RNA sequence: AAAGCGGGUGAAAAGCCCGCUCGCCGGAAGACCAAGGGUUCCUGUCCAACGUUAAUCGGGGCAGGGUGAGUCGACCCCUAAGGCGAGGCCGAAAGGCGUAGUCGAUGGGAAACAGGUUAAUAUUCCUGUACUUGGUGUUACUGCGAAGGGGGGACGGAGAAGGCUAUGUUGGCCGGGCGACGGUUGUCCCGGUUUAAGCGUGUAGGCUGGUUUUCCAGGCAAAUCCGGAAAAUCAAGGCUGAGGCGUGAUGACGAGGCACUACGGUGCUGAAGCAACAAAUGCCCUGCUUCCAGGAAAAGCCUCUAAGCAUCAGGUAACAUCAAAUCGUACCCCAAACCGACACAGGUGGUCAGGUAGAGAAUACCAAGGCGCUUGAGAGAACUCGGGUGAAGGAACUAGGCAAAAUGGUGCCGUAACUUCGGGAGAAGGCACGCUGAUAUGUAGGUGAGGUCCCUCGCGGAUGGAGCUGAAAUCAGUCGAAGAUACCAGCUGGCUGCAACUGUUUAUUAAAAACACAGCACUGUGCAAACACGAAAGUGGACGUAUACGGUGUGACGCCUGCCCGG
RNA sequence: ACCGAACCGACUAAUGUUGAAAAAUUAGCGGAUGACUUGUGGCUGGGGGUGAAAGGCCAAUCAAACCGGGAGAUAGCUGGU
């Protein structure tokens, strides 16, 4: 729920937090945890390639089943869990044959539910079907691009992908950007919007909260020196320049997509 | 088996000092200067077979060199090993 | 005041030691230069 | 931070040695280490040079001695970040990345304590009592086996309380004393009242339902193991665990007393060796409660089987024997030995943590212990430095209350505009405070013996209050100029610019109104993402997927954000 | 969040300025459960890194480190001859 903090300190005055009572409170599933080390935005040459990444809390990776390949076996949704690696919550689900998995939690799914994957599965949230079997007009998530590859679209909290057409071997999906994309009809997709929509209503309230999530501060080019940024310099506050990225490319309006390989699949841009 | 070649090479010299004499007259221990690459088993076998006595245990330590000056020319006296050999109450070298 | 030399034998040997000199190709050039000069001590190990 | 005197040695003593005083530190200026150094450690001798003076002295010269490990640390097994990297992908050459592997602690992994001894080492030597791992050989039973499956190792922040211990105080007991000057056989004074690891028992506390069948799309194949499903049956079963107690210990240690001394210290003997109370930041506790920011890996360990061996090997349990190699161990370590060219007001990580007053690791004085800072002696000018006090005035000084002075603690009474309803606020302002007696020969509260009762029977529960400790208050009296008496310890109020705030910044003249910020808007990006590092392969973005990521500008919040597309 | 030691820092004043010190001492001062601070180790390299942005920091050196080399650069300039 969206609960506002009382202003007993200047940092806590503006804080809005999302508290979920349905989440598990114990330790997560040790067979399915893994380590990941933080990079600080540094690649194998050691240089900062992505700025403003570093620090934050230590995290463990949860192996999440995006393929949803164990088809034909009914599964009992056991519990909902906090995954620190993504916006959405995960669900520990127990299959009928004794093997446990982590999945994304769709909206409305609760503890002790029924889900099932495969071509013969029913049309209800949490169930995974190929989009040749999924009826048109229906909202899905965790959508694949290639058959058997794994889910890649509508994976953050509260997002969904709407199937608008089916023309032969391809279906047209309207994506949360507003984008119409043709994808193969053999690709899998799980019904229902992803949960944790209230995730967008959070207010961090302080720079400390940002640093806990692991983002270093951002310095404006107009505050830099001329040698550092194309915007830097001036006595007082001077700009007089067209807005560019630190490497010199214009940053307000200039389109940067160039992929003639997938221009054939893109039907309409996000406008 | 440790060869007689090896034993006759590893035992170097006796050691004389106030502490060595006190060890001899108190704990039935002899103090031997020993070549550096000799181990405890080699020292024990060499003493036991050359001095015709019997050894309880042996304790080793490496004595470090000393930096000396000979007419404003710096030099370095070398290392050696020292062995405290304990005998079984009835040998009395 | 904290000065620039805070010594450590491990970091000294991993930085300027003989095995690091032989590990990099230009370190072997450094050893060639020092041997051709005739240094008593090539690297920091001795 | 501070010295004075007597004796000794010597050619010579302010500085060396010994003694008696005096002063300083005592969450350090004490004790032990890691890092770093390398003989500076101890003894004998010397005073050329070094020591900001002298030198008989030294961390100086010279010579000799000194560092003893199955249990401490390294080495070793195992991994993190990261390094190297057979083949490989890539690149004019050199080389870049990287799979299998293999290194890499700052982390995980078996085991020793007390007393004694040397001029210099000791958890290493000696005495006493223990513990661990591995190989061999007998005995008894037996399905053993991994590079594979499972469990475990295995993990955050904050908070709160209970139980304890280290430790301290007092009482009892034992040994000693009857005081240079009034009094001191007494409710008097000084000191001691220590004892470990290990082994046995398993308590406060914490966690979890056990036990037996049958079945299964899972755990890369198998599984008697893990998981899952269905039955039956029992209710206490298991795991963890400080402390206490017994033993170790008829032992050791012990104030002192007795005798030599090369007066430095040795040899002999040795009484009491308990209780109550207070109590940790240490232990139970890798716990419990709660929060969001969701909190290493692998081996050692336990367990299941494959291939294989199949009355063999192999495993478990007992006993005996053997082995545990090699390297460090001196000394300094908040410093005269490390980093600062110096015997340099600097810097340097962890461990221990006594008394009184105190909330306290502040502060004042002290204990254990260590020092008096390697030039002194005089004199008592100007002037400079660090302080103390000051008539009358009280900012008149000055750029400016800069500096100094002042305020300063606990309890209670009381407290405005404004406000985002939290604040402002400790607003402002005021009163009490010492000591003695009584309430009360020491109260409320805390702890709790003896005795009695009960029992699924002992480290058990109920009663019961001995004894110990002990606030706070009221009343009365009394002393001083003054009772938070020292040290320690807010100056307050009013109008206003800027930036919302906590923070960051020009190491070494600038701490700000600059930078950041949460929030806001625009814009790019459909994933082999945009973008960045890279001639490339690759990698970050991200093991993320438009409620996400990059770039740009503004900068909480409230009310708003108007017109212009000519350049 | 508040007051305040350890610890981190560096706002004001005096001293010092051939210093005790190539940046400190003394008396006050700010943070002190966090965007904290710290030990050991690793990574990023010079038109490059890193930068809560001061052209700051990269070994007492930074509007382009240090070391060797082209090199005896060049100098219509100064000094000396
Ligand atoms: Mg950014
Ligand atoms: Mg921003
Ligand atoms: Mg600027
Ligand atoms: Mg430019
Ligand atoms: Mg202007
Ligand atoms: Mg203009
Ligand atoms: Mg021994
Ligand atoms: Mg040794
Ligand atoms: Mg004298
Ligand atoms: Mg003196
Ligand atoms: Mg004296
Ligand atoms: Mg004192
Ligand atoms: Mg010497
Ligand atoms: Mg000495
Ligand atoms: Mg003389
Ligand atoms: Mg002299
Ligand atoms: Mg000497
Ligand atoms: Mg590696
Ligand atoms: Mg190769
Ligand atoms: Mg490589
Ligand atoms: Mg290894
Ligand atoms: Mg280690
Ligand atoms: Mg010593
Ligand atoms: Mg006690
Ligand atoms: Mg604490
Ligand atoms: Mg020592
Ligand atoms: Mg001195
Ligand atoms: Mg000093
Ligand atoms: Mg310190
Ligand atoms: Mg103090
Ligand atoms: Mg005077
Ligand atoms: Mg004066
Ligand atoms: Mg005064
Ligand atoms: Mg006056
Ligand atoms: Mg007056
Ligand atoms: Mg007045
Ligand atoms: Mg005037
Ligand atoms: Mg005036
Ligand atoms: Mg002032
Ligand atoms: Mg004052
Ligand atoms: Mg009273
Ligand atoms: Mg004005
Ligand atoms: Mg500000
Ligand atoms: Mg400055
Ligand atoms: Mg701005
Ligand atoms: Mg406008
Ligand atoms: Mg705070
Ligand atoms: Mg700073
Ligand atoms: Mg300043
Ligand atoms: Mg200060
Ligand atoms: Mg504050
Ligand atoms: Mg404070
Ligand atoms: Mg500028
Ligand atoms: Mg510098
Ligand atoms: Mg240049
Ligand atoms: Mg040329
Ligand atoms: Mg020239």
């Amino acid at each position: 729920a969206v609960v506002k903090c009382k202003p007993t300190s200047p940092g806590r005055r503006h804080v809005v937090k999302v508290v979920n009572p349905e989440l598990h409170k114990g330790k997560p599933f040790a067979p399915l945890l893994e380590k990941n080390s933080k990079s600080g935005g540094r690649n194998n040459n050691g240089r900062i390639t992505t700025r403003h990444i570093g620090g934050g809390h230590k995290q463990a990776y949860r192996i999440v089943d995006f393929k949803r390949n164990k088809d034909g076996i009914p599964a009992v949704v056991e519990r909902l869990e906090y995954d620190p690696n993504r916006s959405a919550n995960i669900a520990l689900v127990l299959y009928k044959d004794g093997e446990r998995r982590y999945i994304l939690a769709p909206k409305g799914l609760k503890a002790g539910d029924q889900i099932q994957s495969g071509v013969d599965a029913a049309i209800k949230p949490g169930n995974t079907l190929p989009m040749r079997n999924i009826p048109v007009g229906s909202t899905v998530h965790n959508v694949e691009m290639k058959p058997g590859k794994g889910g890649q679209l509508a994976r953050s909290a509260g997002t969904y992908v709407q199937i608008v057409a089916r023309d032969g071997a391809y279906v047209t999906l309207r994506l949360r950007s507003g984008e119409m994309r043709k994808v193969e009809a053999d690709c899998r997709a799980t019904l229902g919007e992803v949960g944790n929509a209230e995730h967008m209503l959070r207010v961090l309230g302080k720079a400390g909260a940002a640093r806990w999530r692991g983002v270093r501060p951002t310095v404006r080019g107009t505050a830099m020196n001329p040698v550092d940024h194309p915007h830097g310099g001036g006595e007082g506050r001077n700009f007089g320049k067209h807005p560019v990225t630190p490497w010199g490319v214009q940053t307000k309006g200039k389109k940067t997509r160039s992929n003639k390989r997938t221009d054939k699949f893109i039907v309409r841009r996000r406008s | 088996m440790i060869r007689e070649e090896r034993l006759l090479k590893v035992l170097r010299a006796p050691h004389v000092s106030e502490k060595a004499s006190t060890a001899m007259e108190k704990s039935n221990t002899i103090v031997l200067k020993v070549a550096k690459d000799a181990t405890k088993a080699e020292i024990k076998a060499a003493v036991q077979k050359l001095f015709e006595v019997e050894v309880e245990v042996v304790n080793t330590l490496v004595v470090k060199g000393k930096v000396k000056r000979h007419g404003q020319r710096i030099g370095r006296r070398s290392d050696w090993k020292k062995a405290y050999v304990t005998l079984k109450e009835g040998q009395n070298l | 005041m904290k000065r620039t030399f805070q010594p450590s034998v491990l970091k000294r040997n991993r930085s300027h030691g003989f095995r690091a000199r032989m590990a990099t190709k230009n370190g072997r050039q450094v050893l060639a230069r020092r041997r051709a000069k005739g240094r008593a001590r090539l690297t920091v190990s001795k």
